[PDB]
C-alpha cells in the first residue's frame, strides 16, 4: 500500500510514512510494548526453460496482489499480512475403514504424494489454504515444501476441456501470453514428476476439466505429477475412486474467532469483553462460527459500527445472509426463491425436532439440490452410506431460517400461503 | 525392444497397485461405497466342474495358479458379488507376494465390456498409455516367448458381442496363436461356449462363516459389528444367507454411517435386497415397457407363491413360460440353468428369498383395491386351515406376508 510500513510483530502502522524520521524510534514511540523491540534492548533445453518458469511463479505468488488474500473481505487497503496466522482444523479419513486423525499442517506437507483432496462445507476456508501453500513455496522460507520446483494454483471455474497446460497458465498465472509453450511444459512435467505440484481449485466434475489435467488424474502412475484438489462435500463423489485418504475441513475453531477480532479490533473493549461472556455461558452458540465466512459476517458488521458499545447476537446472521446478495448474485427467481425453499423445510424440520433430512424431505420443500445458492445455506452428505443426507449449516442458523420463514407466511397476502403461518404458530 | 518390455512390465506391476486399480464398488455405482480390494473379499472358493458333474473338491488360489491348464473359463451365478477375483490375481503378480506367480513376465487385465477394435487398442486405451515404440505391431512378433510367460485376465465375457473386436473372439476361440494363459471370467448363461472348448472350468462357490466375519469387522465401526455379530449367532437364517456375498454387503451396508445397533428384522433386509436388486439393472430395464416390466416381476410373484403351495422351488422354462424371461434373468430375479443336470430351469436367489417374493405378491393381492386381486389374495389365505401346517410349510410365507403391510396382517390375524 502506497506508504505503509508494517511491523510483523503487531500489525498495520506508521501511516504516511513520517518523513526523514528514524523507523526504530518511530515503531518504539508508537507501541512500547512490542516483544520484538523489547528483545532488541535486551539484547538441457527444458532445465533452463524450468528454471525461467520457476522465478516467474514465484513473482507471481509474493506479489502483493496474491498476498492478502481479501481475508474477511476488509479492504484492498488496510493490510491484513498479520491476519494471515490462522489455520484450519484438518482431520484424514479413509474412504474404505471407518478411521479418523486430527492432523497438522508439518504432517499434511510431508505426506504430499500423488492424489489427494481437500473437503469442506461452502465457505469452508479451502481456497485461502491452496493460495497459502503456493505462498509458503514461493517464499522458500519453509523447508519440507522446497523440494517442488514448480507450483502452480489454477481455478478451474471456467476452463474448456480443450485447452492445453500452457494456454492456462499463462492466463492465471503468468503475465503475457509468453514464456512457454504447450510442449515445453509437457517435457518440463515429464521430467521432474514428483517434484512439480498442482493445487487445482473449483473442481466440479471431471467431464468438465481440460484433458491434458484429466490425464494427471485418471493415470497418474505414468507421471506421478502431486495433484492436490480442493472440493466441495456437495460433489467429491468423482474423485473419490482415485484417492486412499481425504482430508477433512473441520470446524473452525472458538479460539481463532477470539483472535481474529481481536487483532482486528480493541478499540472497543467493552464489546469484546461482552462477546466472550456470551459465548462462555451459552456454550452450544459457539457452533455458529463454524464457517470463516461467518467471521467475516461479525467482522463486516463490526467495523460499521465501532463505538457501539453492545452485542447483538443475531447480528450475524442478519450480516451472513446480507453478504450473501454480493456472491454470484440473482436476486429476482433465485436468491429469493431459494431462501424462501428453504425456510419452509427448516420450519418444518424445526417444529418435528428433526435437524436432518433425506430426499424426499428435501424435494417436498422445492428445493434444488443442485442450485448454487442452497449451498450456502445447507450441505450435502454422500459419504459411506447406503442413501445420502443433508444438514443445515450451524443448527443455530435453521432456526433464524425458520424464523424468517414464519414471517413471511404471517405477513404475505395470500391466504393459501398466509394461513399456514397461523397453523405453525399456533404449534 | 527389452529397454520397452521392461518399462512395460515395470508400469504394470505399478498399475496395479494404484488405487484406481483397488477402489471396488460392491453395490453399484450409484451407491457411493468404496471397498478397497486389498482388505475386502480375499479368499474365494473355488471348485473344479466337470460336465456339470461337480467331481471335486475345493481349488484355492496359488494352487489353481500352479495347476494352470490351457484356455481355462471361470464362471458365476445369475451375478452375484463382482469379478474381484481376476483382479485379485493381478494384484498378487503386481506384488510378487506369491510365488505361484513368479513365473510370469506380464499380466494384462481386460474388461471384454469395454473394449473394441482390436488387441493393441484395447491394451492402449483400457490398461496402459503404450507408446508408439510398442505399438508398432511387432510386439507381439517378439512377445511370442510367451508361451510360458504372460498371463491374460479377461472379464465381463457375457458381457461382450464378437462382432465388436473379432480379434478378441479369434483368440479365445483359437488361443493356439500365442499358446499363453488365459483365463475367462462368465455366467451361467455361456456354458453354452464353456461346453465347446473343453476348458477347465473353475466354479465359484460361497463364502466362509470368517470371510464374512472379516469384511464385517473391517468395514464397519467396532459397536455395529459387534452388535451384528451377535444377532447372526441367534437366527440361523442369516448364517445361511451371509453365506452369499449380496447379503453380507447389504446387511452391513444399512448400517453404514449409523450410530446405534438396530436388528431391523429379517424382512427389511429382504426388501432392501429386493429394491436394490431391481433398481441397479433400471436402465437396462428400459428394453422392457414399464407397463410390462411390472407384469414380469408381478408373475415371478404369482410363480413363488404358486410354488410354496405346490411345494417346488424348481420351476422349468415351461412352467415360467413368460416371454419376458430375459426380464426377470436381467433383473436377477431368476437363475438360468443350461446344465446337463440343470435342463432349461430357473432357481431363485435362495429358498427363503422365494418365501419372501411370495410373501411380498400376497401382501400386495391383499392390500389391492381391485376386487378380483383382494379375492386371488383371500383364496391363497385360504387354503391355510390346519395347525400342524401353518405352524410348518407356511409359517415363514406368513411373517413375510406381515412384515410387509400392516393391512396384509389385518386378513391373516383374521383368517388365524
Ligand atoms: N485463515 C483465515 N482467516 C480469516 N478468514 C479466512 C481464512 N481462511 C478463509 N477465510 C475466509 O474464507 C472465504 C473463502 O472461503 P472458501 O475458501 O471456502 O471459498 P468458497 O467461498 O467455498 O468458494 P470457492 O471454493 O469457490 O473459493 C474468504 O472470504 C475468507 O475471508
Ligand atoms: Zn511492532
Amino acid at each position: 500500500i502506497k506508504d505503509i510500513v508494517q511491523c510483523f510483530s503487531c500489525g498495520g502502522c506508521l501511516e504516511k510514512w513520517q518523513e526523514g524520521d528514524d523507523p526504530l524510534d518511530d515503531h518504539t514511540r508508537c507501541f512500547p510494548n512490542c516483544p520484538f523491540l523489547q528483545n532488541m534492548k535486551s539484547s538441457a533445453q527444458w532445465f533452463q526453460e524450468a528454471k525461467n518458469l520457476n522465478e516467474q511463479l514465484r513473482a507471481a505468488y509474493t506479489s502483493a496482489s496474491f498476498r492478502h488474500m481479501s481475508l474477511l473481505d476488509i479492504s484492498s487497503d488496510l493490510a491484513t499480512d498479520h491476519l494471515l496466522g490462522c489455520d484450519l482444523s484438518i482431520a484424514s479419513k479413509h474412504i474404505s475403514k471407518p478411521v479418523q486423525e486430527p492432523l497438522v499442517l508439518p504432517e499434511v506437507f510431508g505426506n504430499l504424494n500423488s492424489v489427494m483432496c481437500v473437503e469442506g462445507e461452502a465457505g469452508s476456508g479451502k481456497t485461502v489454504l491452496l493460495k497459502k501453500i503456493a505462498f509458503l513455496w514461493a517464499s522458500g522460507c519453509c523447508p519440507l515444501l522446497n523440494r517442488f520446483q514448480l507450483v502452480f494454483y489454477l481455478s478451474l471455474s471456467s476452463t474448456r476441456p480443450d485447452e492445453g497446460l500452457a494456454s492456462i497458465i499463462c492466463d492465471q498465472l503468468l503475465e503475457k501470453e509468453g514464456s512457454v509453450t504447450e510442449m515445453c511444459v509437457r517435457n518440463i512435467i515429464q521430467q521432474l514428476k514428483n517434484q512439480v505440484l498442482f493445487l487445482l481449485d473449483d473442481y466440479k466434475e471431471i467431464c468438465s476439466i481440460p484433458q491434458v489435467i484429466g490425464k494427471l488424474i485418471q493415470k497418474n502412475h505414468l507421471s506421478r505429477t502431486c495433484l492436490l484438489i480442493a472440493v466441495r462435500t456437495n460433489r467429491a463423489r468423482d474423485i473419490r475412486r482415485y484417492l486412499e485418504t481425504i482430508l477433512e475441513i473441520k470446524a473452525f475453531p472458538f479460539y481463532n474467532t477470539v483472535c481474529i477480532l481481536r487483532k482486528l479490533f480493541s478499540h472497543n473493549m467493552t464489546r469484546l469483553r461482552k462477546f466472550m461472556v456470551y459465548f462462555g455461558k451459552n456454550q452450544s452458540l459457539q457452533k455458529i462460527q463454524k464457517t470463516p465466512l461467518f467471521v467475516a459476517a461479525i467482522c463486516a458488521h463490526w467495523f460499521q459500527y465501532p463505538f457501539d458499545p453492545s452485542f447483538d447476537d443475531v447480528a450475524v446472521f442478519k450480516s451472513y445472509m446480507e453478504r450473501l446478495s454480493l456472491r454470484n448474485k440473482a436476486t429476482a427467481e433465485i436468491l429469493k426463491a431459494t431462501v424462501s425453499s428453504c425456510g419452509e423445510l427448516a420450519l418444518k424440520g424445526f417444529f418435528s425436532c428433526c435437524f436432518e433430512f433425506n430426499d424426499d424431505d428435501l424435494a417436498e420443500a422445492g428445493v434444488d439440490e443442485d442450485e448454487d445458492l442452497t449451498m450456502c445455506l445447507m450441505s450435502k452428505f454422500t459419504a459411506q452410506r447406503l442413501r445420502p443426507f443433508y444438514r443445515f449449516l450451524s443448527p443455530a442458523f435453521q432456526e433464524f431460517l425458520a424464523g424468517m420463514r414464519l414471517i413471511e407466511l404471517l405477513d404475505s397476502d395470500r391466504q393459501e400461503h398466509q394461513d399456514l403461518g397461523l397453523y405453525h404458530l399456533k404449534q | 525392444s527389452e529397454g520397452d518390455l521392461d518399462d512395460l512390465a515395470q508400469d504394470l506391476k505399478d498399475l496395479y497397485h494404484t488405487p484406481s486399480f483397488l477402489n471396488f464398488y460392491p453395490l453399484g455405482e450409484d451407491i457411493d461405497i468404496i471397498f478397497n480390494l486389498k482388505s475386502t473379499f480375499t479368499e474365494p472358493v473355488l471348485w473344479r466342474k466337470d460336465q456339470h458333474h461337480h467331481r471335486v473338491e475345493q481349488l484355492t488360489l496359488n494352487g489353481l495358479l500352479q495347476a494352470l491348464q490351457s484356455p481355462c473359463i471361470i464362471e458365476g451365478e445369475s451375478g452375484k458379488g463382482k469379478s474381484t477375483l481376476l483382479q485379485r490375481i493381478a494384484m498378487l503378480w503386481g506384488s510378487g507376494k506369491c510365488k505361484a506367480l513368479t513365473k510370469f513376465k506380464f499380466v494384462f487385465f481386460l474388461r471384454l465390456s469395454r473394449a473394441q477394435g482390436g488387441l493393441f487398442e484395447t491394451l492402449c486405451d483400457q490398461l496402459l498409455d503404450i507408446p508408439g515404440t510398442i505399438r508398432k505391431q511387432t510386439f507381439m512378433a517378439m512377445l511370442l516367448k510367451l508361451r510360458q510367460r504372460v498371463l491374460f485376465l479377461l472379464d465381463g465375457y457375457n458381457e461382450f458381442k464378437p462382432q465388436n473386436c473379432p480379434e478378441i473372439e479369434a483368440l479365445i476361440k483359437e488361443n493356439h496363436r500365442f499358446k499363453n494363459m488365459v483365463i475367462v471370467t462368465t455366467t451361467t448363461e455361456c456354458l453354452r461356449h464353456i461346453a465347446q472348448f473343453g476348458a477347465l472350468t473353475a466354479e465359484v462357490g460361497d463364502m466362509t462363516e470368517d470371510s464374512a466375519q472379516a469384511l464385517i469387522r473391517e468395514v464397519l465401526i467396532k459397536e455395529l459389528a459387534e452388535g451384528l455379530l451377535l444377532q447372526i449367532q441367534k437366527s440361523r437364517c442369516l448364517r445361511n444367507l451371509m453365506k452369499t456375498p449380496l447379503f453380507v454387503v447389504i446387511t452391513c451396508a444399512i448400517q453404514m454411517g449409523e450410530s446405534e445397533f438396530h436388528s431391523h428384522t429379517q424382512t427389511t433386509l429382504f426388501h432392501t435386497f429386493y429394491d436394490l436388486l431391481i433398481q441397479k439393472n433400471k436402465h437396462k430395464h428400459k428394453g422392457v415397457a414399464a407397463s410390462d416390466f411390472i407384469r414380469s416381476l408381478d408373475h415371478c410373484g404369482d410363480l413363488a407363491l404358486e410354488g410354496v403351495f405346490s411345494h417346488k422351488f424348481d420351476f422349468e422354462l415351461q412352467d415360467v413360460s413368460s416371454v419376458n424371461e430375459d426380464v426377470l434373468l436381467t433383473t436377477g430375479l431368476l437363475c438360468k440353468y443350461t446344465a446337463q443336470r440343470f435342463k432349461p430351469k430357473y432357481k431363485f436367489f435362495h429358498k427363503s428369498f422365494q418365501e419372501y417374493t411370495a410373501g411380498r405378491r400376497l401382501s400386495s393381492l391383499l392390500t389391492s383395491h381391485e376386487p378380483e386381486e383382494v379375492t386371488k389374495g383371500n383364496g391363497y389365505l385360504q387354503k391355510m386351515v390346519s395347525i400342524s401346517d401353518i405352524t410348518s410349510t407356511y409359517s415363514s410365507l406368513l411373517r413375510y406376508t406381515c412384515g410387509s403391510s400392516v393391512e396384509a396382517t389385518r386378513a391373516v390375524m383374521k383368517h388365524l
